[PDB]
């Protein structure tokens, strides 16, 4: 099915720059116009820009338009949206979408990029959420990871590289100053635990930051 | 640059039930009009275009009427497939508008939350921070109130609490209520209690520990 993958996002100073990208493949690029659609934190889908495969016609919306700039390239199967004069009301994911919306798949790690536009990267500090009173559930035990203090979003949390997908629960970032905390819990059988390693994988690409935790008894 | 008015904002259904999303164009569109649904992971799915006519493989369970001003999506009889954010978009005037959105919100059964508590780990200890943790699991409704009580009294200052939208798979919520303190005030006090209230209780869900004895 048509996957189309959106790829540039990061933290950008405000006045700043940045150019998006968005791998469109599954289907024949050059016979489709395309879309940049952006959405704010707590805020719904804004409509961003139009380019049809030509690149003759282009549409840009009255807010970014003038700073923004939507480019493809079609024996590259790619759509770019190059960012300037970065508002921090420019803050938000990014989507790329064809013409027709048509409900595409996304990359392994998700949906969208995000950009956000600000100040200082700031590396988390993760830390396992052993129980010792931890309380379980019931015959079943839950464990925990917390990622506080870091900056920019986003940081990918998995359990054991992924492999323990069932009963985890990240709760989204939460902003206090400027910077964010960010917890997993995974509930497994009192029967997986300790017995079977359970890990706490995160990573906050922004600052290349990547560590393990292995959740060992104790509380 | 004509402006889209979406209504309700927001709704919780049993599954079921039929569900009127309405669009409202501040100046005519002709029927330029679609209707896409924004799937929990980002996804962004075209429904109907030319505000009645479906897209292929969409369940003839959605249609788009026009009446007046009025443009209406109906999900007669809601799947829990069709768990998502409802747009609507205008694509007559050169600059395209989406309409506010709706957040819809599966209705279901009472739940009464799982709560859980970890005291500091070592390496926080280290660090001169004391965060004490607590994950409220599955339950239902959304609405809770977690109090944090250091000793005997209730701590306010210093909590961090964050929800889960609405989990896909089982209609449920979970929250981590956080308290975080430095190494000071934790190590010189001893009971640390979560205690949650919830539609589903008459009496507070209470998790506690006592610091003491490493």
């Amino acid at each position: 099915d048509v996957k189309l993958v959106e790829s540039g996002g990061g933290l950008v100073q405000p006045g700043g720059s940045r150019k998006l990208s968005c791998a469109a493949s599954g289907f024949t690029f050059s016979s489709f116009g395309m879309h940049w659609v952006r959405q704010a934190p707590e805020k719904g889908l804004e409509w961003v820009a139009y380019i049809s495969s030509g690149s003759s016609t282009i549409y840009y919306a009255d807010t970014v338009k003038g700073r923004f700039t939507i480019s493809r390239d079609n024996p590259k199967n790619t759509l770019f949206l190059q960012m300037t004069s970065l508002r921090s009301e420019d803050t938000a994911m990014y989507y790329c979408a064809r013409g027709d919306y048509y409900g595409s798949r996304g990359a392994y790690w998700g949906q969208g990029t995000l950009v956000t536009v600000s100040a200082k990267t700031t590396a988390p500090s993760v830390y396992p959420l052993a129980p010792v009173c931890g309380d379980t559930t019931g015959s079943s035990v839950t464990l925990g990871c917390l990622v506080k203090g870091y900056f920019p979003e986003p940081v990918t949390l998995t359990w054991n590289s992924g492999s323990l997908s069932s009963g985890v629960h990240t709760f989204p970032a939460v902003l206090q100053s400027d910077l964010y905390t960010l917890s997993s819990s995974v509930t497994v059988t009192s029967s997986t635990w300790p017995s079977q390693s359970i890990t706490c994988n995160v990573a906050h690409p922004a600052s290349s930051t990547k560590v393990d935790k292995k959740i060992e008894p104790r509380g | 640059q004509i402006q889209m008015t979406q209504s309700p904002s927001s709704l919780s259904a049993s599954l079921g039930e039929r569900v009127s999303l309405t669009c409202r164009a501040s100046q005519e569109i002709s029927g330029y009009l679609s209707w896409l649904q924004q799937k929990p992971d980002g996804t962004i799915k075209r429904l109907i275009y030319a505000a009645s006519t479906l897209d292929s493989g969409v369940p003839k369970r959605f249609s788009g009427s026009r009446s007046g001003s009025d443009y209406s999506l109906t999900i007669s009889s809601l799947e829990s497939e069709d768990f998502a954010d409802y747009y609507c978009l205008q694509y007559a005037s050169s600059p395209y508008t989406f309409g506010g959105g709706t957040k819809l919100e599966i209705l279901r059964g009472g739940a009464a939350p799982t709560v859980s508590i970890f005291p500091p780990s070592s390496e926080q200890l280290t660090s001169g921070g004391a965060s004490v943790v607590c994950f409220l699991n599955n339950f239902y409704p959304k609405d809770i109130n977690v109090k944090w009580k250091i000793d005997g009294s209730e701590r306010q200052n210093g909590v961090l609490n964050s929800w889960t939208d609405q989990d896909s798979k089982d209609s449920t919520y979970s929250m981590s209520s956080t308290l975080t303190l430095t190494k000071d005030e934790y190590e010189r006090h001893n009971s640390y209690t979560c205690e949650a209230t919830h539609k589903t209780s008459t009496s507070p869900i209470v998790k506690s520990f006592n610091r003491n004895e490493c």
